[PDB]
Formats: structure tokens, C-alpha cells, sequence
């Protein structure tokens, strides 16, 4: 007792409930209101060209079949109740490998309001592909997208919308930022349509604008390259008669420029095109090699 | 006797038990006491900005639906009973990957008491994220935390507290890290507000001081003694240009 | 609801262990494929990644229904209730479907019993690269699939003219290779358990010498 | 489907006025309710919005205190009340409903609120 | 506060030919720009919701487009019923409307 | 018809079927025939002392309870039936981690025959421990093996044999490895005794010979050269100390 | 059928059976006899301070509820029967991560004797932590423990014991050794008590004694160091006029010494204390410098 009334309410709700059918299957279109809270913007992987993001993924929709009358206006139920009812089959269009967290128990919540409205939040770590053009590397900025929508329900059946104003519908926790070599300038949301052979689907888009931090690349490539160039330069002040000295300087500097070139190329992915750092390295290499040619002519 | 009696007691307890409803579903919040026994801080990586923590996570609460008086002893039941009972939906916000050890069976405990109390234990190893400020590296002190929170239940439904409030967390002094030392730790009880409500959060945090001993002989001594070698150029006769050139360039390459 | 009644009738007395027309004729399955992306081609492990939307269409006499609803559009809840072909990729080192937020599976059933079943897959297909001529080597290596336990006498796969379509190709992960084009193929392969219709899609990839130029030349 | 907004009101300067927007054919709890004023032969300007299910209200930064949006879920009505009325408040006030792509699909007939002596 | 600059402020273009209304946004408002029609002494009527979507029961001569900050509304052929004030509003953030442009025939 | 009858017979076969008891529980041992089709040997590693092996692992045994005579065809059933049928508990003793492929469904086959035979196919990738003798590396030949035996059933309950005994393992010729060449392979049958009893063991072993061609140019050639240039110091006059000393000492460094 | 009798026996055994209650829950103490057969002693990871071991974990106990009278004295049952009955929840106290192998089926064994004795064996790969002090590295020995006991059952409910004599209950296969750089000298077992926040528990301990093989470290770190020292000393016999030659000797000898110092440390984890190899490298380093100072002063 003291909960038999609630047990009866829940048992009545599920009784004669078909969770294979979306709410309002024939009468109307199921309107799912979506919201994202980013508890942490994970590190960006350039080699894999992906970023990790940990979020509270909130979805809300109205289910007439779940209307109830009871002492409580909102039923805060366990996650396991969510499997017995219809929930949207949202998927991430550009998601590579996403994990639904389950410690200690599935990180999901289901809340039912007496009017039939449902709130369904889950905790996720989404790994989404973020295509990048690295022609300006390491002084480059990217808008990493997070597209999501419904699998198996077209615009005519399930549509997605932001719970609140689109500008305020994707919220990033102030302290949640696991970026090391990037800066999160802001996020932008959009809504559109995906044209598919199976139909037309609603896609909700979010773009996170990142600008790469250059301090590490400065310290590891540009300052060493400038220092190698100057080390090659100082040979001119050296004595002409010290031919072995100047030869050692030149050859060692050229070897040093090759090792910096090869070590700098491995950091970024094996893209075909040439990045800004590549041009800087090439020009520094040319300068040191010209110093060697000048010593040879002398 | 003592076997059929226990079986019928447990059958009666689980009869008409609604796992979908928390203790006092329509009443006041259920209080859950958190007890932790740190087993090890397995590794602390600056590359991944995380650390691995193995622990015995214990939760204690009261479920009047699981109250019996016909048998006088604490009941320990096969861990699979935890699936037929209600357990708090505790989660660690800052864990990247974690699991319950499952050999030889699921490392999980269910202990029932006559008054209805339920002691629920787990052996959990979790990789938790903690951003590190490496400006003073390797002379830095890090502060990595584990944030324990309820997912679906607000402060109206559930409340968290440290059982003991000083002895709630044990085994910290025993932990040994190859390149770290635990300066101290703190247990914090607070509340966090999200768009969906206000939730109870507990935070266990450690102050880690890095051991410089390894880094000395790994990076500082080589650089120092390479500088010592570089100074040798002065003692050599300045006529031998090639010798001093080789010496200096070798030091730069090192 | 009406659809609830229809679905209850369809599943009543339904054995998903038995394929349609088990003792009659081979089940003809039409397969399409949308190549969402061709992931990196790493030669060290001698494999390549590909993300696809695999679609399969066949006819199930047991799923015929008469009603004004012409197509039953369903989510993944029904995938495990009806019979599904056991298609597998023969040259896959490791493949997995997608499960966030729910199983990325769709199921549509028409009046005439036709079933359309699509799902999202990422496959680490293995193909041997003859690294002679590298890094000028050109490769064209497959993504084969067939039924695991049903020989040609019981399951037959068939392509479509517009079965295999590709994405934009600009967001693809190919860095050192370029996607020249694709061709499809069907054949019969002798196996210990019988003869199986093996369906293949070949992706022609041309290497880019630009990166290795900078790296080594 | 239709918002039966109140009638035109004549208000002496400095006197508060209550404007009601009655919704029918839908539950205001479902969507947001908006209030828009249009000056004579001028562009529209958003005043504020209410989320009746939650009860939250946001305002155009220029209307803090000067306006107050409230709802009555039981009455399925939205109310706009202006604390103080001046010569600048002699406009037409519209009640609108949030639409498909956050568009104001349904508008009320409007209320003429003239401030004069 | 996104400011939607709507131009031209007025038009007297001849009946039967093309009309182009261009609405520009101060900031990014992805596709949440809507076009409302306001016939004299009457409440506004929604014409375009989102960018390039028509509302139910709208003449097919109306069509819009726009991506980030440049949105336009096009009428294939004017009619006597199209003599009305048109306003562009954004809903990416808290709503703001444009100045509105009057359409006239002559 | 040919569908109602098939459903009827399959219903009869699984009605009152005790999965816990092997065929002929009290009688003689059940004979299980093994077929393997080596799809590939992905990677042989010296650091990890193991090799990955993808294969189609098929087992054939005769089960009286699964005999039917009203239908003259081989019933291939959706692999979900295997969860309701008895299958031998074969395991690979020297495997580290292995999985059955699971796309689009579990890569599993169950085929019944009217005489009662059951064909049970599985597609398995297995990382098997293969300890290596590197005395003659890279001039060495390894003997990686795969040890198959029954876990719970002794030789009084189960007997393993190769189905064909010569053409029981296929695809070894088609296998290709970047660094190894498969000299030959052998199929062995035996019984291994443990304190719990005696169990049937099958062994599949490959002879792998390292392709020296890579290593010659990769390692020996730089060595051969460096030790040749080290001889250039002889042809230079001993008067010039710097050149000779630098050449020798840098050869040592290389 | 001949199988009907056994189906009836197994249905009678499991009728009215509670697998949630240990044997003798209220009356006596469940005594679990334990036994380990090490099929292979996996590699020992010094950097992670752990080792891998593959075992057949055997546990035996008596369950009066499982007594039966049939044509056979022992029921060799399919492992799925193990889930239908009560089994001890043994776990490894110092186990970092374990695998209960189930290829092609759960590698478990369950034998019920007519008098109610149970034998429950399983194949496991245990990755356990082995705290190890590396002061004497590479001439160091370790005793890597393997502690196991019950989860949730105190000594007043479940007590463990070795099946055979304690010296003969952990058996290692002669051919089952996966060690590369360690030598397994033997194993010792012990049984004790552990006090936890939950109660008092029986802990069964096995210690595997390991001796590190030095040959690799000889050829990789010592011979290079002695050779470097002698190569530095050869500079003594050179002419005092050959200043650049002896300078190059000194500088490149120090180069090699620094390379060897950095290359030796990564061969073992990051330990604050100094190992024997570190002391040897430091002494050879001091000798090289000593020789360099002799050349510089002369
Ligand atoms: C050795 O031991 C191994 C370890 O045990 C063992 O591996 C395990 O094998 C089993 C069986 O093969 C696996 O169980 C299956 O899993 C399928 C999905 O697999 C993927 O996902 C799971 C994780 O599961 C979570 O997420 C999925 C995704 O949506 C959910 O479906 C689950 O509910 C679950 O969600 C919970 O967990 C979340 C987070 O953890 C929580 O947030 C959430 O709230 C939930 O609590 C992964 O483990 C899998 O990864 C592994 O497998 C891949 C294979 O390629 C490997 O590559 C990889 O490395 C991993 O090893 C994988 O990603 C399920 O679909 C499946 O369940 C269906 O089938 C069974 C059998 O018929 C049914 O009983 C079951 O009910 C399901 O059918 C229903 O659902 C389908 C839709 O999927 C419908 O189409 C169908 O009609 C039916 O609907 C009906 O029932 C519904 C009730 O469910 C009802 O709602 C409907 O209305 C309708 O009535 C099955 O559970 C298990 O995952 C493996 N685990 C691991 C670790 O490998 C291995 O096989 C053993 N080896 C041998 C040789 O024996
Ligand atoms: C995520 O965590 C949840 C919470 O535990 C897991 O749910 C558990 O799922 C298992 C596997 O299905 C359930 O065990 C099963 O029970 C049924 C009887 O109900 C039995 O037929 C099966 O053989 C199996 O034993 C378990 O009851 C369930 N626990 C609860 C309370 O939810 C879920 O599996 C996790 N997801 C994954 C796969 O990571
Ligand atoms: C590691 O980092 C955490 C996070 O900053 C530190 O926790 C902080 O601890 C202090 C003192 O224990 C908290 O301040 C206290 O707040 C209460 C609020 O009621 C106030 O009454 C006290 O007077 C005091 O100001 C602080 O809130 C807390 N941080 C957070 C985010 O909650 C922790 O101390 C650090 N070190 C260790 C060893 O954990
Ligand atoms: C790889 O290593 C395995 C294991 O050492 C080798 O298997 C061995 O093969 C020989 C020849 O078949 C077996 O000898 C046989 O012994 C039986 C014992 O009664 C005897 O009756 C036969 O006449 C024959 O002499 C040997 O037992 C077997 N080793 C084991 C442990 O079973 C294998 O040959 C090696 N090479 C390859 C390519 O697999
Ligand atoms: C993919 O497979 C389809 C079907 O096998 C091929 O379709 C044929 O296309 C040619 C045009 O070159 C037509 O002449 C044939 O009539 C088509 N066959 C059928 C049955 O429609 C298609 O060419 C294949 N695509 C490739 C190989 O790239
Ligand atoms: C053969 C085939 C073709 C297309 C699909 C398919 N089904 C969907 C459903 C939803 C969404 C968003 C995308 N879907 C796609 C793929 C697609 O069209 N893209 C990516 C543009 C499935 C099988
Ligand atoms: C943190 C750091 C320190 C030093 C380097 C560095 N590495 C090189 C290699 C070669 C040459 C010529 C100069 N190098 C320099 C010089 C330098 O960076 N300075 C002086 C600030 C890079 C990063
Ligand atoms: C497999 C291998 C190969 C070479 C070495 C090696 N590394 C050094 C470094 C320095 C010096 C002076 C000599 N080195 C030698 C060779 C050596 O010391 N021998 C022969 C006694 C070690 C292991
Ligand atoms: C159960 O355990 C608690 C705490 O360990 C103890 O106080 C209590 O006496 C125990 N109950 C019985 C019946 O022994
Ligand atoms: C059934 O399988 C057996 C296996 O050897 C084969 O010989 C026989 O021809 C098959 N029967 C039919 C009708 O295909």
C-alpha cells in the first residue's frame, strides 16, 4: 500500500499500449522538441578528424495514450519504463561511435505529465566526424557539425524542433571544456531537410566553431625553425679560412631542418595538400640551403 | 526450517514489488548514504587528461517494502536479486568509461536488514576526466575529482550524504602512485541545478603532488650536464676552430 | 488501433525461424546500398573503413494484409519479430551496426507482403593491396556479402541499376586516395556448406602522390 | 485555430490596462504565446512571450516592468498588462502563437489601446 | 538583438510581373526567417515559415530563399490581392521584425 | 502444404527438448566432426606473441531428437534456434580474445537433416597465443597452433574428429602474410588429461617461415655499408687525424 | 526415452529451488573448496605493474538441495545449469580486469554428485596488479600475488579452503609459461582474513615468485656502457696535438652516454627512486666525464 494507487496508474497506462506506433499515428504528425546540454566538449582528434562531446540529450513529445489522473502531476519514473513506451529513434547523421552511458544504471530519465507530455533525457558521449580543410593549419578554424534526426520516420510523420529559442537551445556548460589545442568560440543551430531515396527527413544541425591555438605549434616548429635559420646565418660572420667549421654548420643545420620538417608533418594528418606550416618549413629550409650555397661559393 | 522460512520471506517481499517506483514514491525524498573504499588510482595520464579509479561503491537506503520481522538476521542474497529491486540511479558525471567487475560473477552485493535497510555494493573501476594545469609541470599539483550525482531524481525525490562524513571514504592513505602522492582529499555535499531540476551531488576529490625525482634524472640532469659539456669549448685552444664547432653543434643536437 | 490489430494478426502464428517459401523456391532479396563514406585506407593492417546504409527487399507471403493502410512504417521494434535474411560481409575484419539513440533500423511492410529493411553499418573490410608501384599504385577492392547459412537454392541476392549510390565524396576520409568509381558483381561461391550467391561492390581508388612527394621525394 | 482577443480599450494616461487573448482549438500549454504591438503605419515589434506550461516569461529589453505576460491554463487565456501608459503606448497590440519553425502562424485580431484624455 | 533590415521600403511596381523583397539580418539567423502579409487594417498572415517553406493555403506564386543573413521573398505574378504590407521576422533568437515594405500598383 | 508441414515438424522437434542433456546423455559419447575454413591470418606479432585468425568454424554431430521423416529436405533455420538446441561446448585453449561476428546478424548457422545431423557454423576471429623462439630471428620458423577441446564433457561424453581428416582445413594456401610464408600445416587428434578428467583435443598447427628479403635491405645493408666505410680510414694517411677519427667514431654511432 | 528419466531428475532438483540463498543459509557455513590450474602465466608488465594469468578456476561445495538418486552417480551438465543454481560469487581482490571466456560457449563446467557435491570450474584470464619495487632493477625478484575471496559473504557465511594440500592446490602447466623477461621460480599459497567496511572475509592468497632475466639488459645497456667507457678511455693514448680528435671523442662519448641514460629509463616505469642500472649508468657517465676533464686539463 501507499503505492498501490501508483502501481495501478502505471499498469493502466501500459495496458493496451502499442509501443510500435508513434503517438497520433493517423491523426497528426509527431512533434519532438529537442534540447542539448553539453556537459563537456571533448578533445578534437585531427588524425581521425572527429570530436568527442558529452551531452544531456533531451527530447519531449506529447502522447495522448499516457494521459492519467492521480495525486501527482508529474511521474518521475525509472529509465526502464522508457523501453515499454514509444520513444523517438533519433540518430546522429555524422556520428561515428557514440556510447550511451550505463553506470551505475542507465543514465536515462522519463517524466510523464498528466496531460500526456513526456520528457526523455539521456546522457551520451557522441563521437562525430568533423571534416576539416587544413590549408591554413595551424592558423585554422572549423565549424564542427552535429547533425541528428530520425531514422525510419520521414517529415510527414516525425518532425523535430528546439524546445526553446534556437539560439538558446544548445547550452554548453561553462566549466565543461576538455579542449587542449582549440578554443570554442560558440555554437550555431539550424534545422533542415535530408533528401533520401526512402523519403524526406528532418535534420537538426548544430555547429561548434573552433579556432586552433597556435602556442604549441609556435614553440615546437616556428621558433625552432627561426633559430635554425639564425644558426645558419651566423656562419657568415665566421672566418672564411675555417672551411670545416662552415661546412659543419651548414650540413648540421640542413639535417636539423629535415628533422624538424619530418617531425612537424607527422603531427597533422597525412593530407595531400600543403599547409601553412609546410610553406614556412619549406622557406626556412630554402634559406638555410641558400646559406650553404653562399658558403660554397665563398 | 531457516530455509523454507527464508525462501517464503523473500518471496513475500518480492511479491507485488514495483521496481518502477522508488521508496516513498509519493512521499518525502529517500536518503541514500554513500560509502567508498578506494582500491587504487591505477594511472594518471596527462595525454588523455584522466585517471583510473578502482573502488568499492556502497549505497545504503531504506525501503519499507523490503522490511521483514519473521527472521532475526541480516540477509545476504545472490547479487542477481539487485535486478528485481529498486536501486538509486547514481552516475558519475565526469567518467569517460567505467565498468562493474564481472569475474567470477558480477561484483555486486545486496544485503537486507529487518528494518528495510538495503546495503548495495559494487566494485567499479572508472576512468574519470580531470583537466590538468601543466604550467608548473612537472612541479605541479593536480586536483582530480569524482562527481557523484543522481540522474533522474531531483532533490525532492532523493538526497545524498556521506555515511560517516569523514570515514565515508577509506583506503586513500594506502594508495601508492609511481609519480604522485595524495596530499589530502575532501568529501563535499551540494546541489546542482539543471534545466530539468535540482539534483543532489557528492564530490570526492584528491590533491595530487607530482614527484620530481623521476623528472630530475630524466630531463633536468641531462640538460644541465649537456650545458656543462658545452662550456668545455672555452678551455680548448681557440685556434682549433673545428673542435669547438663540433662541440657546440653536438650540444645543440643533444 | 487499426494498425495494432493488423500487426497482431500478422504475427499470430508466425514462425520467424523459417524463411518465406521455405519448401517452395529460393527467397529473392533485392539489395541496395548508400555509401555514406569510405573511411581511411590504412595499408599497415591492409583494410579500409566504409559507412553504408544497407537496404534489403524481399517478399513475405505471411505478411499480406488487406486494409486502407498501404504501407506499415515501423521502427526497429519489429525487426526481430519477422524473418530477416542473415546477410553478412565476407571480407569484413569487423563491422557493427549503430545503436544510438536507438537501433538505426527501419522496417516497412506493404499490402502484398513486400518487406523493406534498412540499417546503418560501418565495416572494416579487408582487401590486399599490391604495394608494387606504390605510391603510384591504384587499387579497386571489394565489399562482398552473402547469406551465412542459406545456399543459392534458398536465398538469392540481386542488385538494382540504382542500387549503389555515393555521398558527396568531399567529406570522405580518403586522404592519400581518390575515389575513381565503383562497380558491382554477383557470382556463386562453393563453400563447405554449399554454394552461395556472393554479391560484390568494388571501389576503385587512385592514390594521391602529393603527400608522399612532400614526405620523401 | 483562432485567438479571440479582447476588444479595443480606451485608457487615460498613467492608468494600467489588462489585455486578454483567449485561445481556442488548442491548448496554450502546448506552445508559446507572444505579444506584438504595431504603431500606426509602422513595423511590428515584439513585446514578450510566455511559456504557459512552465510559466516563464521573456521580454524585449525595452519592456522590463512596462509589461507583464501571464496565463491561465485553466481558462486557456493569456493576459498582457501594462503597468503605466503614456502617449507612446497608443498602438495596436497583437497576440500570436508559436508555429512550425518558431514562426508566429496564428495572430489575434488585435486590440486598439489608445492613450488619450 | 538581431536587426532585420528590409528593403526596399516601398514599391509601386506594375501588376502582373515579378516582385522581389530582400530582407537582411544583422547576425546569423540560420533559416528561422518568416514572411508575414498584412493587408490594410487587419492582422498579419504568415506566408513563409522557416526559409523557403510555404504555409498552408498560400498562393504558389510566393516563394522564399536565404541561408545565413540574406533572405528574399519572390512573387511570380502580382495580383490585386497581393497589395499589402510584408514584414520579415527572425525567430533564431527572441523575435524581431523588419521595418516592413509596402506594395503598390501603378 | 510445404510451409504448414515444416512449421509443424519444427514445432514438434523443439517440444519437450531438454537442452541441458547432450544427445545420448547416458549412452556412448557423441561424435562431433570439425571443419575449419581459414578466412585469413591477419597479423602475427612478436611483441604480443600471438596471431589473429578469422575462420568459419563448423561442427557436425548427430542428434536423435532432431530427426524428421515427413519432409525430404535439409532445414536451414534462423540462427536464433541455436539458443534452443544443444551444441557442444568447444573452446580454444590458447586464445586470448575471440568473438563471433555480429553483422548484419550473428554469423551463425544451424542446419538440420532428416537423419538427425546438425551442422553448426560460426565465423570467429581469434587472437591466439603463439609463443615464439627468436634465437634465429629473422631467420626463424614459427609453429603457431590452435588448440580445440571440449570444456565440460570428457571422452566418455564427447569425441572430436576432423571431418575428412585431410580436407578438413581449407584456405591455408590462399592465405597471404606480409612477413611470413606458410610452409605447411598439420591436423592432430589426441586426448589431454586434467585432474577433472580426460578431454578430446584437436590441434591445428601452421609452419611459418619469415621472409628474409625485407630484413636484408632494412637492417643488414646499412650495417654492411657502415662497416665497409669504417675501412676507408685505412686508405687515408695517418697524418690527417680529424678525418679518420670522425669517420670511425660516427660509424660506431650509426 | 532414455533421456526422460534425467529430465525428470533435473526438473525435481530445480523444483522449489531458490538460487538466491546459499546452502545452509541459516544453519551452517557454506564451505567452498577451491583449486587453481594455471594453463599459462601471461606476460608481466613492469610499466603497468601488473601480470596476466590464465587459469581453470575450480570451486567445490556441498548443496543438500541438489541430492538425487538416479541411474548415474555424477551429472555432467551443460554450463547453463550453473545459472539456475546457487554458485559462490568469488572475485579477485587485486584483479584489474578479468575475462570469463565464452568462445564458443561459456567455458564453464558443472558436475553434480548424487550426494549433493558440486564441482564448478571455469576458464578465466585474470589481469592482476603486482606491486613491485624496482630498486635492484634489472637484478630484481618479485612475488606477484593473486588474492581472491567472496564478495558480499562474510567469514560467518562463506569460508574458502584448498581442495588438496595447500602446497599442491595451485598447479602450473609445465608448457604453460608466457613469460619473456621473467623466470617463474615457484608459487606459495596462504589463507587469511580481510576486514572491510562491510564485514570480515576469508581471503585466499597465491604468490608467484618471479626473477627477472638479465640477458636483454646486459646486451642492451651494460655492454654499451662498458664499451662507451673504454672508447672514451682510448683517447688517452692519442697524441696531445690531436686536439680535435680527442675533443670529438669526448663529445660523442657523452652523446652516447646521454642517449643510453634516456633510453634505459623508458625500459622501466617512471619511478622516483634510482635503480641499480641508473647507478651503473651514472658511474660510467662520471668516468667518461673524468676522462674528458683529463684531456681538457692536459
Ligand atoms: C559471450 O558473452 C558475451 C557477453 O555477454 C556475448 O555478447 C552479448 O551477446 C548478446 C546476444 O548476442 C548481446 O545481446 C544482444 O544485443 C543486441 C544489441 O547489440 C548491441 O548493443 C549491445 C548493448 O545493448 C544495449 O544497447 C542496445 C542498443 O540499443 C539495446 O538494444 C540494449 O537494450 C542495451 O541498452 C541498455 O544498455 C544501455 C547502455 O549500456 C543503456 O543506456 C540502456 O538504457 C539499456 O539499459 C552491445 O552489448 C553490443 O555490443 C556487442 O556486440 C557487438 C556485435 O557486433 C560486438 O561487435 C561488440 O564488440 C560487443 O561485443 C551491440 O552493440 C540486441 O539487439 C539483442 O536484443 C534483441 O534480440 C534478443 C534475441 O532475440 C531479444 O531477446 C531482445 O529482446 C532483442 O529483441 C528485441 O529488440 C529488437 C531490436 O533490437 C527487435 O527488433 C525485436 O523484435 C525485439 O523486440 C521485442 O522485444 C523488445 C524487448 O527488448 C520489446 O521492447 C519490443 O517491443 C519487442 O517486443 C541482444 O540483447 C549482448 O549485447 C552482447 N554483449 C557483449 C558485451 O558482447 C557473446 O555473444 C557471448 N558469446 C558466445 C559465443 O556465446
Ligand atoms: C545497462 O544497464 C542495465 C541495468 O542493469 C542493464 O539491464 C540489465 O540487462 C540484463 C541483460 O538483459 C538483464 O538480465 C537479463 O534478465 C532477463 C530476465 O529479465 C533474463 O532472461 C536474461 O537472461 C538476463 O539475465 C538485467 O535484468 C537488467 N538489469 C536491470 C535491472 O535493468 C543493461 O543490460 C545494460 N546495458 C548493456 C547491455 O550494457
Ligand atoms: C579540489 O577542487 C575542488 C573544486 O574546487 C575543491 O572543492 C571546494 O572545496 C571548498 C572547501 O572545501 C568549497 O568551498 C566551501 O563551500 C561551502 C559551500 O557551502 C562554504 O560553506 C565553505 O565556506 C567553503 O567556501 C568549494 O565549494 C569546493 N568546490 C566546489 C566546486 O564545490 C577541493 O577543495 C579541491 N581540493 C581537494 C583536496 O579536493
Ligand atoms: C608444431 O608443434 C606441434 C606440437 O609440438 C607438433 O605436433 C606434433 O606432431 C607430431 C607428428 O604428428 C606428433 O607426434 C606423434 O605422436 C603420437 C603420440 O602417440 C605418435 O603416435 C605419432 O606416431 C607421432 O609421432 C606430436 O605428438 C605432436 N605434438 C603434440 C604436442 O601433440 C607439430 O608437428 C609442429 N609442426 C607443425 C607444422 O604443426
Ligand atoms: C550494378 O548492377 C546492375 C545490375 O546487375 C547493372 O545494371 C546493368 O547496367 C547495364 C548498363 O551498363 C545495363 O545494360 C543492364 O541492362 C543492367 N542490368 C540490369 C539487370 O538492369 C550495373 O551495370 C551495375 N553497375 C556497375 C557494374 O557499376
Ligand atoms: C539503399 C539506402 C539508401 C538510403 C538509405 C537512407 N535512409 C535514411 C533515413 C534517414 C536518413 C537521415 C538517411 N537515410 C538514408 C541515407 C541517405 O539518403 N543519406 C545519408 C542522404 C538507406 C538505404
Ligand atoms: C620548449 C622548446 C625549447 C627549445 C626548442 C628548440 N629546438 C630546437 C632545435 C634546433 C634549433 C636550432 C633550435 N631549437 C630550439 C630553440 C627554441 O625553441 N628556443 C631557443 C626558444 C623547442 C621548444
Ligand atoms: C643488439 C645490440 C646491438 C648493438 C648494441 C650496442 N649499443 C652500443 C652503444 C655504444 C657502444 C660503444 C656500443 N654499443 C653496442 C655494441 C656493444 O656494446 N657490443 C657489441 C659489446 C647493443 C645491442
Ligand atoms: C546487520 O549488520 C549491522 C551492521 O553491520 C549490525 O549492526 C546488525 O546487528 C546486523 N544484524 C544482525 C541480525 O546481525
Ligand atoms: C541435403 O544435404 C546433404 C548433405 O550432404 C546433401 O548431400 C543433399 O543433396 C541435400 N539435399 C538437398 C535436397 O539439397
Amino acid at each position: 500500500d501507499n503505492t498501490t494507487v501508483f502501481t495501478r496508474i502505471l499498469d493502466r497506462l501500459l495496458d493496451g499500449y502499442d509501443n510500435r506506433l508513434r503517438p497520433g499515428l493517423g491523426e497528426r504528425v509527431t512533434e519532438v522538441k529537442t534540447d542539448i546540454f553539453v556537459t563537456s566538449f571533448g578533445p578534437v582528434s585531427d588524425h581521425d578528424m572527429e570530436y568527442t562531446i558529452d551531452v544531456f540529450f533531451r527530447q519531449s513529445w506529447k502522447d495522448e495514450r499516457l494521459k492519467f489522473k492521480g495525486p501527482m502531476t508529474v511521474l518521475r519514473l525509472n529509465n526502464l519504463m522508457a523501453s515499454k513506451i514509444w520513444t523517438p529513434d533519433t540518430f546522429f547523421h555524422n556520428g561515428k561511435k557514440s556510447v550511451a552511458h550505463n553506470m551505475t544504471m542507465p543514465n536515462k530519465l522519463l517524466r510523464i505529465t498528466e496531460d500526456g507530455t513526456l520528457l526523455y533525457t539521456m546522457r551520451l558521449t557522441v563521437r562525430a566526424e568533423c571534416p576539416m580543410h587544413l590549408e591554413d593549419f595551424p592558423m585554422d578554424a572549423h565549424a564542427c557539425p552535429l547533425k541528428f534526426g530520425s531514422y525510419a520516420y520521414t517529415r510527414a510523420e516525425v518532425v523535430y524542433e528546439w524546445t526553446r529559442e534556437p539560439a538558446r537551445s544548445v547550452v554548453v556548460a561553462e566549466d565543461g571544456s576538455r579542449l587542449n589545442q582549440y578554443d570554442l568560440l560558440g555554437q550555431t543551430v539550424d534545422s533542415g531537410i535530408v533528401q533520401s531515396s526512402t523519403g524526406e527527413y528532418v535534420v537538426m544541425t548544430t555547429h561548434f566553431h573552433l579556432k586552433r591555438k597556435i602556442g604549441y605549434f609556435v614553440i615546437q616548429t616556428y621558433l625552432p625553425c627561426i633559430m635554425t635559420v639564425i644558426l645558419s646565418q651566423v656562419s657568415f660572420w665566421l672566418n672564411r679560412e675555417s672551411v670545416p667549421a662552415r661546412t659543419v654548420f651548414g650540413v648540421t643545420t640542413v639535417l636539423t631542418m629535415t628533422t624538424l620538417s619530418i617531425s612537424a608533418r607527422n603531427s597533422l594528418p597525412k593530407v595531400a595538400y600543403a599547409t601553412a606550416m609546410d610553406w614556412f618549413i619549406a622557406v626556412c629550409y630554402a634559406f638555410v640551403f641558400s646559406a650553404l650555397i653562399e658558403f660554397a661559393t665563398v | 526450517s531457516n530455509m523454507s522460512l527464508v525462501k517464503e520471506t523473500v518471496d513475500r517481499l518480492l511479491k507485488g514489488y514495483d521496481i518502477r517506483l522508488r521508496p516513498d514514491f509519493g512521499g518525502p525524498p529517500v536518503a541514500v548514504g554513500m560509502n567508498i573504499d578506494i582500491a587504487s588510482i591505477d594511472m594518471v595520464s596527462e595525454v588523455n587528461m584522466d585517471y583510473t579509479l578502482t573502488m568499492y561503491f556502497q549505497q545504503a537506503w531504506r525501503d519499507k517494502r523490503l522490511s521483514y520481522n519473521v527472521i532475526p538476521l541480516n540477509l545476504t542474497l545472490d547479487n542477481r536479486v539487485a535486478d528485481q529491486l529498486w536501486v538509486p540511479d547514481t552516475y558519475f558525471l565526469n567518467d569517460k568509461k567505467s565498468f562493474v567487475h564481472g569475474v567470477t560473477v558480477k561484483n555486486r552485493m545486496i544485503r537486507l536488514h529487518p528494518d528495510g535497510t538495503v546495503l548495495y555494493g559494487l566494485r567499479i573501476t572508472t576512468t574519470a576526466a580531470c583537466m590538468m594545469d601543466l604550467r608548473r609541470y612537472p612541479l605541479d599539483e593536480q586536483n582530480c575529482t569524482l562527481e557523484i550525482e543522481s540522474y533522474g531524481y531531483t532533490t525532492d525525490d532523493i538526497e545524498f550524504y556521506w555515511r560517516g562524513d569523514d570515514n565515508a571514504v577509506t583506503g586513500v592513505t594506502k594508495i601508492e602512485l609511481p609519480q604522485f602522492s595524495i596530499v589530502d582529499y575532501k568529501l563535499i555535499t551540494k546541489k546542482v541545478v539543471f534545466s530539468t531540476g535540482s539534483y543532489p551531488r557528492l564530490s570526492l576529490s584528491f590533491k595530487l603532488k607530482r614527484n620530481i625525482g623521476y623528472f630530475i634524472l630524466q630531463t633536468y640532469m641531462p640538460s644541465i650536464l649537456i650545458t656543462i659539456l658545452s662550456w668545455v669549448s672555452f678551455w680548448i685552444n681557440y685556434d682549433a676552430s673545428a673542435a669547438r664547432v663540433a662541440l657546440g653543434i653536438t650540444t645543440v643536437l643533444t | 488501433g487499426d494498425v495494432t490489430v493488423i500487426l497482431n494478426n500478422l504475427l499470430e502464428g508466425y514462425d520467424n525461424k523459417l524463411r518465406p517459401d521455405i519448401g517452395v523456391k529460393p527467397t529473392l532479396i533485392h539489395t541496395d546500398m548508400y555509401v555514406n563514406s569510405i573511411g581511411p585506407v590504412n595499408a599497415i593492417n591492409m583494410e579500409y573503413t566504409i559507412d553504408i546504409f544497407f537496404a534489403q527487399t524481399w517478399y513475405d507471403r505471411r505478411l499480406k494484409f488487406n486494409s486502407t493502410i498501404k504501407v506499415l512504417r515501423l521502427n526497429s521494434n519489429m525487426v526481430g519479430k519477422i524473418w530477416i535474411p542473415d546477410t553478412f560481409f565476407r571480407n569484413s575484419k569487423k563491422a557493427d551496426a549503430h545503436w544510438i539513440t536507438t537501433p538505426n533500423r527501419m522496417l516497412r511492410i506493404w499490402n502484398d507482403g513486400r518487406v523493406l529493411y534498412t540499417l546503418r553499418l560501418t565495416i572494416d573490410a579487408e582487401c590486399q593491396l599490391q604495394l608494387h608501384n606504390f605510391p603510384m599504385d591504384e587499387h579497386s577492392c571489394p565489399l562482398e556479402f552473402s547469406s551465412y547459412g542459406y545456399p543459392r537454392e534458398e536465398i538469392v541476392y540481386q542488385w538494382k541499376r540504382s542500387s549503389v549510390e555515393v555521398g558527396d565524396t568531399r567529406s570522405w576520409r580518403l586522404y592519400q586516395f581518390s575515389f575513381v568509381g565503383l562497380r558491382n558483381t554477383t557470382e556463386v561461391v562453393k563453400t563447405t556448406s554449399g554454394d552461395y550467391v556472393v554479391m560484390s561492390v568494388y571501389f576503385d581508388l587512385s592514390r594521391r602522390m602529393g603527400y608522399f612527394t612532400i614526405q620523401t621525394y | 485555430v483562432q485567438l479571440q482577443q479582447s476588444g479595443a480599450e480606451l485608457v487615460k494616461p498613467g492608468a494600467s490596462v489588462k489585455l486578454s487573448c483567449t485561445a481556442s482549438g488548442f491548448n496554450i500549454k502546448d506552445t508559446y504565446m507572444y505579444w506584438v504591438k504595431q504603431r500606426p503605419e509602422q513595423g511590428l515589434e515584439w513585446i514578450g512571450r510566455i511559456d504557459p506550461a512552465n510559466g516563464d516569461t521573456k521580454y524585449d529589453p525595452k519592456f522590463q516592468g512596462k509589461a507583464t505576460i501571464t496565463t491561465d491554463t485553466f481558462s486557456n487565456t493569456a493576459y498582457l498588462q501594462l503597468s503605466s501608459l503614456t502617449s507612446e503606448d497608443t498602438a495596436v497590440y497583437y497576440c500570436a502563437r508559436k508555429g512550425l519553425r518558431w514562426a508566429m502562424d496564428y495572430w489575434g485580431q488585435g486590440t486598439s489601446v489608445t492613450v488619450s484624455t | 538583438n538581431i536587426v532585420m533590415t528590409q528593403s526596399p521600403k516601398s514599391m509601386s511596381m506594375s501588376v502582373g510581373e515579378r516582385v522581389t523583397l530582400s530582407c537582411k539580418a544583422s547576425e546569423y539567423v540560420g533559416t528561422y526567417v518568416s514572411w508575414y502579409q498584412q493587408k490594410p487594417e487587419q492582422s498579419p498572415k504568415l506566408l513563409i515559415y522557416g526559409a523557403s517553406n510555404r504555409y498552408t493555403g498560400v498562393p504558389d506564386r510566393f516563394t522564399g530563399s536565404g541561408s545565413a543573413t540574406d533572405f528574399t521573398l519572390t512573387i511570380g505574378s502580382v495580383q490585386a490581392e497581393d497589395l499589402a504590407d510584408y514584414h520579415c521576422g527572425q525567430s533564431y533568437s527572441y523575435p524581431t521584425f523588419g521595418a516592413g515594405t509596402k506594395l503598390e500598383l501603378k
